């Protein structure tokens, strides 16, 4: 707030930082808005989401992770390789269905094909 | 590419006299049981 | 170039002919015919359910064949509607 | 008053060129083909506004192309090889994972002693021997002025094994229908260079069949390269026809030039190899740095504006466009190879990373003084010969390139020692 108050946009390595802390502790909504203001500030919310999304899968917060990383997939944001296996990975060891279900089929449309891999996971929690 | 898994089971079996009370008691303001007919002739 | 060729090209163009190439056309790029269907079907859905009235010239569907025509480089008419005007 | 356009420079080209085609089912929806002394290139002649989905520019037949698989059976498509003709003895007699542009030269020249082919057509247009920019049709002068070792002896060792693949395939004794193919063994050269040069990869499917060949496409090879492109190849199963189509959301003015990518992702030195091509701009070209000297990544793709994950690195322009010119392709390169490091989000030491940046800066100039001659004297050869060998243009074009990289990433490293401390 006091680098913003004197009209001065702040860099893409604070706005990094802020989003990675809101992460760690689990503030999962406290990071949409960091997220906004940096949309509004004609930024690129790609690599911001990822961090996201991973700090908040490694902060031991699932379903507000499922739900951030949704909430970017509608939006046209695509994810890397690494996430789409680690989130399967994880709501599959949880023993979420839905939300892994839905992460396939969203990865199917963005243009990676589930393997071996993703259909195990998933059968994994069908058993 | 996955299907999209639609899942439809349409299952028969013989029903049991306690199952068929669930069709046509029903409740009244009363509180009296009603369902059954009594009487041969209808109209 | 054959000179007398004027009166069936005008013919194609008033009867609604265009409509049974464009389809046959835009049939050339898809794998199922049935996914081309579905997916007609849902942009007519979408259009038709911003704007109840204004959902094109006449209808949606041909309007959305339209758009589909027009960004592909071939001039087509609003929703393939061109009334005659040779009316009284 | 006429439009200053990029494509306002050069001249209309032969009808026949899209003559010879347009009798087949060969169609262009609003492009022009233009020749300069360059060569042919496809521009624009409508406004294109931003467009939801791709929108065709040019449609090629198959029976126009010429075909070969690239697994073990070899399929050529378009049936041009009569069963028994002693050419597929040359063409099977090859390694299926090393050499793919012999068989192609070799269905070249077979197809250039066939009547009713199109080729037989279109080859009045396509690059001479002297036209043409291929380091095949090179001399040992040339190769050596290129000032790069590694990149000669590569160019000798192709030149030496299709002069041996031509001495031990055209023998005294072969019959004569594959004699009068090549019967001078710079033929063949060129044969290769035009198969090496024009030849696209793509994945076709005809009927039932799913196979990924090796296609000398007409009317295909005209398109330009660019790091940015517009254009993109899609085949189209239906009619066994190929399109060029323009990219969904880019918008294209008049006398645009139409430009697709060949080999995305490649280091500037396959590109001379294969192609002949240098740009000074490639967003891929390698530098090497021998120092320890680590200067940091974020900071540097902060004070340039280059937002994007490491594989995707653009620049933003609504972040600054006026202050930031400077950012092209060649500071993506030097991004992408300056050695970098990063331990979280712990904050730079500026003491550091002035240490760094000159070090660097030391190395670079000890590495540039390893050429034997400088920038200015090769700017100046350039424009100095107005009609020389190309080649020989090719290669001093290479060099000039090479030297304003290392001075970009130089005057880069300059900036951001001198910026980041705002």
């Amino acid at each position: 707030r006091r680098e913003l108050s004197e009209g001065l946009r702040p860099l893409h390595e604070t706005f990094l930082a802020l989003v990675r802390l809101f992460g760690a502790k689990g503030l999962a909504t406290r990071g949409l808005e960091i997220l906004a203001a940096m949309e509004k500030l004609k930024y690129d919310i790609r690599q911001a989401w990822l961090v996201l999304v991973e700090e908040l899968v490694r902060s031991n917060h699932l379903e507000d992770a499922n739900k951030v990383f949704l909430k970017g997939a509608e939006g046209g944001l695509r994810a890397t390789d690494e996430i789409y296996d680690l989130l399967i990975e994880q709501d599959c060891k949880v023993g979420d269905h839905s939300n892994a279900l839905t992460i396939a089929y969203e990865m199917e449309a963005a243009g990676r094909m589930a393997t071996t891999f993703h259909f195990n996971c998933l059968l994994s929690v069908q058993a | 590419m996955i299907d999209r898994y639609k899942h439809q089971q349409l299952r028969i079996g013989s029903v049991s006299p306690q199952q068929i009370s669930a069709w046509a008691t029903k409740i009244l303001p009363n509180g009296e049981i009603v369902g059954e007919v009594t009487k041969p002739y209808t109209f | 170039r054959i000179p007398f060729l004027e009166e069936q090209v005008r013919k194609i163009r008033d009867g609604g002919k265009l409509l049974t190439m464009d389809i046959h056309r835009l049939l050339l790029n898809e794998d199922n015919r049935f996914d081309f269907v579905n997916e007609i079907a849902a942009e007519a859905k979408q259009y038709v359910e911003n704007n109840r009235d204004e959902y094109g010239a006449k209808k949606a569907i041909l309007h959305v064949l339209s758009n589909r025509m027009n960004d592909a480089g071939v001039y087509r008419a609003e929703a393939y509607m061109e009334s005659d005007p040779f009316k009284p | 008053q006429p439009h200053d356009t990029p494509a306002s420079q050069l001249e209309l080209a032969d009808p026949d060129f899209y003559k010879i085609g347009y009798v087949r089912s060969f169609r262009a929806y609003g492009i022009e083909f233009r020749e300069g002394p360059d060569g042919y290139g496809v521009f624009a002649s409508r406004d294109v506004e931003p467009l939801r989905r791709a929108r065709v520019i040019m449609e090629i037949p198959l029976e126009l192309m010429l075909t070969i698989s690239k697994k073990l059976p070899w399929m050529f498509f378009p049936d041009i090889i009569p069963v028994g003709h002693p050419i597929f003895d040359i063409i099977n007699s090859t390694n299926p994972e090393t050499d793919s542009d012999l068989r192609l030269a070799c269905l070249l020249l077979y197809a250039f002693d066939c009547k009713d082919n199109f080729w037989q057509l279109y080859g009045d247009f396509l690059p001479s021997d002297d036209e043409c920019t291929s380091f095949l049709l090179a001399t040992e002068e040339d190769l050596l002025e290129l000032q790069d070792e590694k990149l000669a002896s590569t160019m000798r060792e192709q030149q030496q094994r299709a002069l041996e693949f031509w001495e031990k395939n055209w023998h005294s004794a072969v019959p004569l229908k594959i004699k009068r193919l090549a019967r001078d063994p710079e033929r063949f050269i060129w044969a290769m260079c035009i198969a090496q040069s024009r030849s696209i990869n793509l994945q076709m499917r005809i009927g039932a069949l799913v196979q990924d060949a090796n296609l000398l496409v007409p009317y295909a090879d005209m398109m330009n390269h660019s790091f940015q492109p517009n254009c993109f190849f899609h085949w189209r199963f239906k009619d066994r026809m190929l399109e060029v189509m323009i990219n969904a959301g880019q918008r294209i003015r008049k006398g645009d030039e139409m430009t697709v990518d060949y080999m995305a992702g490649q280091k500037n030195n396959f590109f001379m190899q294969r192609y002949g091509f240098s740009s000074p701009v490639n967003p891929w070209d390698v530098i090497h740095f021998t120092g320890d000297a680590k200067i940091h990544l974020d900071t540097f793709l902060s004070v340039f504006n280059i937002s994007g994950l490491p594989g995707e690195y653009y620049h933003n322009s609504r972040l600054s466009n006026d202050g930031d010119s400077f950012v092209d392709g060649a500071i993506i390169a030097a991004a992408r190879t300056l050695p970098t490091w990063s331990d979280g989000d712990l904050p730079p030491i500026p003491s550091l990373e002035r240490k760094a940046v000159k070090e660097l800066q030391e190395e670079c100039h000890q590495m540039l003084a390893e050429f034997p001659t400088t920038s200015d004297e090769d700017q100046k050869i350039l424009d100095s010969m107005p009609d020389c060998r190309r080649t020989l243009e090719a290669a001093i074009k290479y060099r000039l390139h090479r030297k304003l990289l290392i001075e970009k990433v130089i005057q880069a490293l300059d900036i951001y020692q001198d910026r980041i401390l705002f």
